[PDB]
RNA sequence: UGUAUGGCAAGUCUAACCGGAGUAUCCGGGGAGGCACAGGGAAACCGACAUGGCCGCAGGGCUUGCCCGAGGGCCGCCGU
RNA sequence: UAUGCCAGCUGGUGGAUUGCUCGGCUCAGGCGCUGAUGAAGGACGUGCCAAGCUGCGAUAAGCUGUGGGGAGCCGCACGGAGGCGAAGAACCACAGAUUUCCGAAUGAGAAUCUCUAACAAUUGCUUCGCGCAAUGAGGAACCCCGAGAACUGAAACAUCUCAGUAUCGGGAGGAACAGAAAACGCAACGUGAUGUCGUUAGUAACCGCGAGUGAACGCGAUACAGCCCAAACCGAAGCCCUCACGGGCAAUGUGGUGUCAGGGCUACCUCUCAUCAGCCGACCGUCUUCACGAAGUCUCUUGGAAUAGAGCGUGAUACAGGGUGACAACCCCGUACUGAAGACCAGUACGCUGUGCGGUAGUGCCAGAGUAGCGGGGGUUGGAUAUCCCUCGCGAAUAACGCAGGCAUCGACUGCGAAGGCUAAACACAACCUGAGACCGAUAGUGAACAAGUAGUGUGAACGAACGCUGCAAAGUACCCUCAGAAGGGAGGCGAAAUAGAGCAUGAAAUCAGUUGGCGAUCGAGCGACAGGGCAUACAAGGUCCCUUGACGAAUGA
């Protein structure tokens, strides 16, 4: 509704399909002009650019999209552990922008180029 | 007195007489009473559970075990106001009348007095509104209600030198206290009131702090928000006329 | 700053000793209790007084003074103007749920009036007859013999 | 504490007229206005007709109501008048606000106080 | 039942509820009924001074003690 | 100076304070029955590793189908291993499959098991066969019918009060109950079923006339709605089961007619649009859910991080709210506008189908009995002689008669037909759903923000807690040394921050250790107030203080 308690509640206790909207990010100039949207649900094949973190101004491929925790893994956006291993740093999608898309799916390519529907 | 009418471009388009009710004495004492009686009337009834802390068969062991006569159950002190997990002594009640009655004439006269406080150019600047204009209130033609875009209303208010007010009421204060945890995190200054005649301005209502009204029901709160008189209102030619018989 | 507001830190709150503000003893009973004994003071005596007659056999009259009719003559020009002819039945408010309209004689009569009502007093008459006028009774006021 | 701001202004205006001028009534009226609303003058016309003289301003330290008849050409002055009083006064005289009478008679002369 | 304040004033207030709406706020309507406007009497029943006199505070007037004297006080008369 | 006292300092102990909110509390709208087709609840199971919880049921965190959805996924819960998914998975909406045992529990017995065909029990119908059916039990409260306290008040107490309250027995539904006058009785030339809200009114009425108890007619409002038998007069013209044949019912009367605008029979005027049965069956609204949806993530500084500040720019029928490494209308979900579905309203309204409304005269054909009413005893009510009820006794009229209109009898007048029946809507409740808040904010608020009716107490009925916070990101501390050691320690590593390192935001007081200043082993006790000396003190937030001398100079005063 409008109550802060019931707002965060819906965002946490959200069914898996409704967690799709929680992993949405803004589209580039070229892409907003082409598909008629402003944002898209980030996919594991997409390439993207970081706008807000310490890693702002770096590009990379989206390696994972965890709906459960509502965050994305991007290539080369790593953290060095104590044993020298480089583990990924979870990024928020609202801190990211899509440069290139993955249209490997016929249903996603159909949903984006249709003015009535939104992907 | 005379009221200068304006067109949608911001230039003069004739003039009509400013009604008698704008010569009603500004009585902040009656206005403030009519606002406090309006605010308290929409306040919700609260109250703690009637049986809270009482859901126990706790009993005191009299005089003998070297302890104070406090009702106990399993070594824990229950019920009594002084004991932890006990009842509230004089708690907030649901049976309470949080509503304030106000005589019809006193409310009507207060509207009139608030409506009149809109005519004095000094009071409007004393209330807080930032503007550059001698004539107050702003009087616009009935062709105002036809506007749909808010960005065009801005251009009308920029032309009328009365936009420095929406520049003022843009900034938001983040309230100190636990009001945050209940929905009321923000607060913003009250600004311009757009009084129309047929339907409230769907075109203005999104402007920073701006409230919208109609002359058949424009109340003391709209005219004087928070009991403070002199709101920078903008009437429609048919509103200025209809507001007279109030 | 209210009285109740300044009561914190006072312990007894204006109650004297902490041994005072307890139960019904500090009151002297409950409610109206002890009305004949220790609290006979400013109480009406024990007993019954008079009788009541059934409510539908009770007559409620419509009272109006000659002073009220006279003060408002210039304001009442919607009624007959003779050589003033006025039906009192159409002047008094609450004239629907009343038994009969009685004109009382209290005050002065500086004008000439022709009054039409159900019942008149000896004083209502003397003040209108001695000030140039007539008192005409209604067909319902015929219950006087 | 008087909640009204204009009763508080009237009192202040009555006070300056009692000092800066030769008034001995305006200060006496202001002394009754400072006193509670229950002690204020609630008077009808039937008293103004009995006790007032022509060419003598009638001063009321309260409100004038409209019960009774007024035939004299008196100029009444009060804090407030009832809508029927003012109709019955302007019919045979002049209902003037006490706030006018201070500018119109700062000396406070030829004036009767009725309550 | 007092008191302080405020609106209205020989009147004053609406209740439930209806309409409107910016939809618990709020604007219009609603005077049912309550209190006041005459009392005395168990009841039947009857039914009063918009002022007649004398003082006199405040205030006003005057030719600066003398006038007019609200409210007030002491009587009359009036209703039962 | 040992024991030691006061204050501080570093570090603990402790978890107050501040900040935060997955929970509560309250209000409001919507909605509202389940069960022998075995409910509700329970037990036991069910996962690769599975203890709790959630789900599920031997097909066991799931199987099918339609629509939505979509690149992800395999609950709470971030493991390891492995798997599923473009054959469209996860997730969601609707419909369905499966659904152990105990459980009303119903073949019989039983601490969730066992024993040799089961509606057990009680009823209805009946092919008289358990053949077809019914009841049983659950649900927060509300509702209806019964049973029915005492504390308490009366300043004791007994009638009275508390109070038809508590508690108990029975029963229904989404609401219940009530209901179309043998009425009201502002007595009228008047109102015209029933609930409910306002008022009438703390009135009338009652009462050790004490304490206290307390309507109604009317009025204004909400919502509206009005009918069906019994009998007369017809007399099998009728009903139920079955595909049918057939069977069952019924003259102890099925069905027709009829029901105070009394009806029927006999003789005529006219006519129906009433009424009952039955078909059709929404709009609008409301409530919940969904689709769609504008505008920056530009410049410099600080910063770990820009949601900050300054500069530029932008939409707005959208400046409610939340998210996001800090104060965001333009980053993300949303919000306005527009549109879609379901439920509810409602099998109602409207329309339609059939029926037939109504009037005149004639006729003593018909109109509900232990009733109306009286008397004794009880109880209850405001019911006073004049409330409603139970109980014992007695007991009537037949419309040409009867009841009533706050005492009885008689006559008048006025109103109305008991002892048969049905009845929509307007209100109660809050389980359920969504919303709201000058409520609370972790010793609060529910007992319950956590394993919550958990742990745990009692033979049992029953009783019952405490526990919230690492970080932006686990980057959740590699390697080395030490040690008996996955301990702990040291060095070291990550981070803006480890005195953020695991009950890990902040970190008060009591109190502990180490230590600093003062005091201190010849000295006396409300621990201090006011004066005045020793010693001690980084800055900041205070900057004054001493002496010669001199000016002024009260009371007083050599
Ligand atoms: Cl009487
Ligand atoms: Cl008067
Ligand atoms: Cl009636
Ligand atoms: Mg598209
Ligand atoms: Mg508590
Ligand atoms: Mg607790
Ligand atoms: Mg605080
Ligand atoms: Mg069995
Ligand atoms: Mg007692
Ligand atoms: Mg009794
Ligand atoms: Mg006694
Ligand atoms: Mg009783
Ligand atoms: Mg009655
Ligand atoms: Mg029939
Ligand atoms: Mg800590
Ligand atoms: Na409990
Ligand atoms: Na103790
Ligand atoms: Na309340
Ligand atoms: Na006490
Ligand atoms: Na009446
Ligand atoms: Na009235
Ligand atoms: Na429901
Ligand atoms: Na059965
Ligand atoms: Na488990
Ligand atoms: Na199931
Ligand atoms: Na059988
Ligand atoms: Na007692
Ligand atoms: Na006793
Ligand atoms: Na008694
Ligand atoms: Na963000
Ligand atoms: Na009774
Ligand atoms: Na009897
Ligand atoms: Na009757
Ligand atoms: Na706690
Ligand atoms: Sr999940
Ligand atoms: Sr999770
Ligand atoms: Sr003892
Ligand atoms: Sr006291
Ligand atoms: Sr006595
Ligand atoms: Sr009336
Ligand atoms: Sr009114
Ligand atoms: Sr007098
Ligand atoms: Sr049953
Ligand atoms: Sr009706
Ligand atoms: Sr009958
Ligand atoms: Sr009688
Ligand atoms: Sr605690
Ligand atoms: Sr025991
Ligand atoms: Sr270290
Ligand atoms: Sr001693
Ligand atoms: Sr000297």
């Amino acid at each position: 509704s409008k109550q802060p308690d019931k707002q965060r509640k819906s965002q946490r206790r959200a069914p898996l399909h409704e967690r799709h909207k929680q992993v949405r990010a803004t589209l580039s100039a070229d892409l907003r002009e082409e598909y008629g949207q402003r944002n898209v649900r980030v996919n594991a094949g997409d390439t993207v650019e970081v706008l807000r973190g310490d890693f702002a101004g770096e590009e990379g491929e989206v390696i994972n999209v965890d709906l459960d925790k509502a965050v994305i893994h991007v290539e080369d956006v790593t953290l060095e552990k104590t044993d020298g291993e480089e583990v990924p740093r979870p990024l928020d999608t609202s801190n990211v922008r899509v440069t290139d898309l993955d249209l490997e799916d016929e249903k996603r390519e159909a949903r984006l180029e249709s003015e009535d529907d939104s992907a | 007195m005379q009221a200068t009418i304006y067109d949608l471009d911001g230039n003069t388009d004739g003039e009509v007489d400013l009604p008698d009710v704008f010569e009603t004495p500004v009585r902040s004492d009656l206005i403030g009473k009519a606002v406090r009686a309006a605010q308290a009337n929409r306040k919700q009834d609260y109250g703690s559970d009637e049986y809270a802390g009482l859901r126990t068969p706790a009993e005191s062991f009299g005089s003998g075990r070297g302890q104070a006569h406090v009702p106990k159950q399993d070594g824990r002190a229950r019920r009594v106001p002084q004991a932890v997990k006990g009842r509230s002594a004089h708690p907030p009640k649901t049976e309470k009348d949080r509503s304030l009655d106000l005589n019809d004439k006193e409310r009507q006269l207060a509207v009139r007095s608030a409506l009149a406080a809109t005519a004095d150019a000094d009071l409007v600047a004393d209330r807080g509104h930032e503007f550059d204009r001698d004539e107050v209130p702003v009087v616009v033609s009935d062709d105002f209600e036809d506007l749909v875009k808010t960005q065009e209303v801005v251009s009308l208010l920029e032309a009328l030198d009365v936009h420095a007010d929406i520049d003022r009421a843009d900034e938001t204060k983040i309230k100190a206290g636990q009001g945050s945890a209940r929905g009321r995190k923000y607060r913003r200054p009250a600004s311009i009131l757009f009084v129309t005649s047929d339907e409230p301005s769907t075109a203005a209502r999104n402007l920073a702090g701006a409230d919208v009204a109609t002359a058949s029901e424009v109340n003391t709160e709209d005219l004087a928000p928070g009991g403070a008189p002199g709101r920078l209102t903008v009437f429609t030619e048919s509103a200025l006329a209809e507001v007279a018989e109030r | 700053t209210s009285k109740k507001k300044r009561q914190r830190g006072s312990r007894t709150h204006g109650g004297g000793s902490h041994k005072n503000r307890r139960g019904a003893g500090h009151r002297g009973g409950r409610g109206d209790a002890g009305r004949d004994k220790h609290e006979f003071h400013n109480h009406e005596p024990l007993g019954k007084s008079g009788f009541k007659r059934p409510q539908k056999v009770q007559e409620e009259a419509a009272t109006i003074d000659v002073r009220e009719i006279d003060e408002n003559v210039t304001l009442l020009a919607a009624d007959d103007v003779a050589e003033f002819r006025v039906d009192v039945r159409d002047v008094v408010e609450e004239a629907d749920d009343a038994d009969y309209v009685k004109v009382l004689g209290a005050g002065q009569v500086r004008h000439e009036l022709t009054l039409i009502a159900d019942d008149f007093s000896e004083g209502a008459r003397e003040k209108v007859e001695g000030a140039g006028g007539s008192v005409e009774l209604t067909d319902l006021g015929e219950e006087r013999q | 504490s008087k909640t009204n701001p204009r009763l508080s202004s009237l009192i202040a205006d009555l006070k300056s007229a009692a000092r800066s001028s030769g008034g001995a009534v305006w200060g006496d009226v202001a002394e009754r206005l400072e006193k509670p609303r229950r002690t204020h003058a609630e008077v009808n016309l039937g008293r103004i007709e009995r006790y007032a003289q022509e060419d003598e301003t009638v001063v009321v330290p309260g409100k004038v109501l409209g019960s009774g008849v007024l035939q004299k050409d008196v100029t009444v002055a009060a804090v407030d008048f009832s809508g029927t009083a003012e109709t019955k006064i302007d019919q045979v005289g002049e209902a003037v606000s006490l706030e006018q009478a201070i500018e119109n008679n700062p000396e406070g002369s030829h004036v009767r106080v009725i309550r």
